[PDB]
């Protein structure tokens, strides 16, 4: 009766924004990113990539409730560097790694079959 | 400076009562030229220690080699001051008790400073003259380095 | 009976003991996560206990951030023997019993039913009597 | 004997005085007589309260239920004001009384 439809976990409805940017006023150079209709599949990669950056002092994510689909990411970086730049660089590096991985897997398939 | 204490120790026991914890062992060291007993808990997985070892112990109120304090806030992107990175094992604690050998009238001749490194305790007995740098609730670093 | 009527129940309670053992050393990323789940957190990551050869925090070092205000308390673990309080090592406690909280920091000890439970004078009772309902509520939620 | 030793405030030995109370206060304590009379009257009141307690509580049970936790308040005061226990203090026992 009160069952939400299955597509509500990945479909943005009328009005919902994918990502909203808010600042953190407790500590300087901190920022919070709220992502709607996402889960650990993206949160974990983005966090682990942010931690590789030597100019990132804090990088975490959490899902506030398992029944409500929303991801919150918090990143604080050293001065003369902004968390938005850290986030964008992280996404770019992830895309580059995935593209290289796909290329190498395709060549490995080609070597394995008929070779 | 900021170095409250500095001496070379020798390990006499690792667990006189028994292996209480999997990854933590309690050294029972004795000094040399100071006659100061030590009881220190050391993470043995990260920093293995066995019997008969000699290490140089330094207890300093700051790590920055100039005098300024650290405020206790962690920051790894601060290699500029060139902290005391000549040691192998470094811990960070807070002295929580200074027992003594006082009485009603006579003053103390032997002290005993306890420091808690976030769970891993330490007691450092000895004479009351070279143990004067310790005041309770004060943050303290510990630095170890095994001598070959 | 002038005791706290609610306390930690059996699953945070079976796990806070394991968290507060001496052996628990936490990596940088694990500390990041756990602090991400703290609602009353200032925003400053404390200095690790073990600083070399690899930065490691400790379970007590994070339960200290959970504990509110400046609470002073002394409890006793449920496996504390009858000789530690008498013989030597009174304040050294080889088995890590004799919980001590000074200035809102878990200096030593293992937390169990006798510290976070629904008994008189427990840590939660002291937190209530000292800080109020509005802070004890956050205490419960953050612990869990 | 234990009660007297623990609650008497010997003002005669004067070495414990120099060790525990400050120098400007120990001279005042050793010079005044009204201070000494008040300090003796305090112990008299404590002895009478001890007898009243022993009448109220036979079978010697110390455990009791009271509204203010004085020992924990004292601990909080010590930690709040950064009191160092190894040094003589500036608290006048007459001010305490």
């Amino acid at each position: 009766m009160n069952a939400p439809p299955a597509f509500e976990s990945f479909l943005l409805f009328e009005g919902e924004k994918k990502i909203t940017i808010n600042k953190d006023t407790k500590v300087p150079n901190a920022c919070l990113f709220t992502i709607n209709k996402e889960d650990h599949t993206l949160g974990n990669i983005i966090k682990s990539q942010l931690l590789k950056d030597p100019q990132v002092l804090f990088a975490g994510y959490k899902v506030p409730h398992p029944l409500e689909h929303k991801i919150i990411i918090r990143v604080q970086t050293t001065p003369d560097y902004s968390p938005q730049e850290a986030f964008t660089n992280a996404i770019t590096d992830l895309i580059s790694e995935l593209s290289l991985l796909e290329e190498r897997f395709r060549v490995a398939i080609k070597d394995k079959q008929e070779g | 400076a900021g170095i409250l204490f500095e001496d070379i120790f020798d390990v006499k026991d690792i667990d006189p009562e028994g292996k209480k914890f999997d990854r933590v062992s309690r050294l029972h060291c004795e000094s040399e030229s100071f006659k100061m007993d030590l009881i220190l808990d050391v993470n043995i997985q990260i920093y293995p220690v066995d019997l008969g070892d000699k290490f140089r112990l330094v207890i300093a109120s700051t790590l920055y080699e100039d005098g300024t304090l650290d405020d206790g806030e962690y920051n790894p992107t601060d290699d500029r001051p060139s902290r005391a990175d000549q040691f192998e094992y470094v811990m960070y604690g807070k002295v929580y008790r200074i027992e003594g050998d006082e009485t009603s009238t006579e003053a103390a001749t032997r002290l005993s400073a306890y420091v808690s490194y976030g769970g891993l305790l330490m007691r450092l007995q000895g004479d009351a003259n070279n143990l004067h740098g310790f005041e309770v609730d004060s943050r303290v670093y510990l630095l170890m380095k095994k001598l070959a | 009976s002038n005791r706290p009527v609610m306390g930690i129940v059996q699953d945070t309670l079976t796990a806070v003991r394991k968290f507060t053992k001496r052996d628990v050393f936490l990596e940088r990323g694990e500390v990041m996560n756990l602090l991400m789940f703290l609602s009353t957190w200032d925003g400053k990551v404390p200095q690790p206990a073990i600083l070399k050869p690899r930065p490691l925090w400790t379970g007590k070092q994070i339960f200290s951030l959970i504990i509110p205000g400046h609470i002073n308390c002394i409890r006793t673990h449920s496996t504390h023997p009858d000789d530690e309080d008498s013989g030597p090592y009174k304040h050294i406690s080889p088995g890590d019993t004799k919980v001590v909280v000074e200035n809102g920091e878990l200096i030593m000890g293992i937390l169990c039913k006798k510290s976070l439970g629904t008994s008189a004078g427990s840590l939660v009772h002291i937190s209530y009597l000292e800080m109020g309902h509005d802070i004890t509520r956050l205490f419960y939620s953050n612990i869990q | 004997k234990a009660f007297e030793k623990k609650f008497r405030f010997d003002y005669t030995n004067e070495r414990a005085l120099r060790r525990t109370l400050q120098e400007d206060l120990v001279k005042d304590v050793l010079s005044n007589a009204h201070i000494q009379n008040e300090l003796e009257r305090e112990f008299e009141r404590m002895r009478e309260d001890r007898e009243v307690l022993r009448v109220i509580f036979p079978t010697g049970d110390s455990k009791v239920v009271l509204p203010c936790n004085l020992l924990r308040m004292i601990w909080n005061a010590q930690k709040i004001f950064h009191i160092n226990p190894r040094l003589p203090s500036d608290l006048h026992p007459i001010k305490v009384v």
